[PDB]
């Protein structure tokens, strides 16, 4: 009867991730758009949509548990992929982080919307997009939890 | 514009329960 | 006196995992 | 373990099975994990397994034996002053390792399996980066304070509170564990 913080979601064209933080189920606008989320009681609309910050959010679905925002300002981040792989990342800036070991872009594919955890497993940000040179993802862009907290 | 469906879940703690 | 009893556990060794669809 | 520090809890015994087991001192349940949620008839707290010994606060365990599959197990170490007691770690539990890196940023794992950050302010103190109500910290005595690497730095002992809100936590650094074993 375990509960997940990260939901592996998908539209018709693609698949990505969503992350429950503070009762809201967040994900990237370039994945969901204005799309409504499925519920056993029918489609439930986004509580938040923010094309600018690339952020959208519906109320957390069932079988989900919320992530706690980071409160230690650590720069040693960890990215969780749609395959539940953890990728060590060093925060290079407000919304930028460098992978400690670059991976083929394919490795991070479908993980957008996922969480960027701090050493305590708290939400630091939401994976926005991979920044890669040639075919290798060296860094990642991410939506800081503050944006989310701000949007709430 | 359709509907986003949850096709799976990830438990960060690795809780089996 | 009464023995201390284990009524549960906290596991730190768990790693993220896709909850099995069963 | 490793990083990020994530943890989960699992209850394994109810109030009545607990009382019977306390008396019989014989517990046949399977053990897993490095931190055991533990209870006496007076209170519930935590016990952390570091290097094969299952340590907890003396102010919680007293000199009680720990219920095991072979009947009560006597304490290996007791130290009223260090406020520590330890039994051989139960069979099936996994042990942590002392923090060999003197990290200033510690992570407290609560009874509810929450990892909350605390900033070390001395050998046995750390500011709770996010103040929590005392009620939330209750039951976490004996829990581990981990460094970013997942290693034991200390065991939660008492809360530094005011108006019912704790802003810091007093803990027993792993150093006292070794000195308690040498004593
Ligand atoms: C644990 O034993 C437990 N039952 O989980 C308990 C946890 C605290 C956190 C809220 C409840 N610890 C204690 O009760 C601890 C034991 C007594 C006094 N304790 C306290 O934490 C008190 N604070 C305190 O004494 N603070 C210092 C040492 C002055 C900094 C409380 C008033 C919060 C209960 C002893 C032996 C220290
Ligand atoms: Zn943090
Ligand atoms: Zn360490």
């Amino acid at each position: 009867q375990v509960e997940g913080e990260v939901q592996i979601v998908s539209t018709a064209t693609q698949t990505f991730l969503a992350t429950c933080i503070n009762g809201v189920c967040w994900t990237v606008y370039h994945g969901a758009g204005t799309r409504t989320i499925a519920s056993p009681k029918g489609p439930v609309i986004q509580m938040y949509t923010n094309v600018d910050q690339d952020l959208v959010g519906w109320p957390a679905p069932q079988g989900s548990r919320s992530l706690t925002p980071c409160t230690c300002g650590s720069s040693d981040l960890y990215l969780v992929t749609r395959h539940a792989d953890v990728i060590p990342v060093r925060r290079r800036g407000d919304s930028r982080g460098s992978l400690l070991s670059p991976r083929p872009i394919s490795y991070l594919k479908g993980s957008s919307g996922g969480p960027l955890l701090c050493p305590a497993g708290h939400a630091v940000g939401l994976f926005r997009a991979a920044v890669c040179t040639r075919g290798v993802a060296k860094a990642v862009d991410f939506i800081p939890v503050e944006n989310l907290e701000t949007t709430m | 514009k359709g509907s986003v469906v949850i096709v799976g879940r990830i438990v960060l703690s690795g809780k089996p329960a």
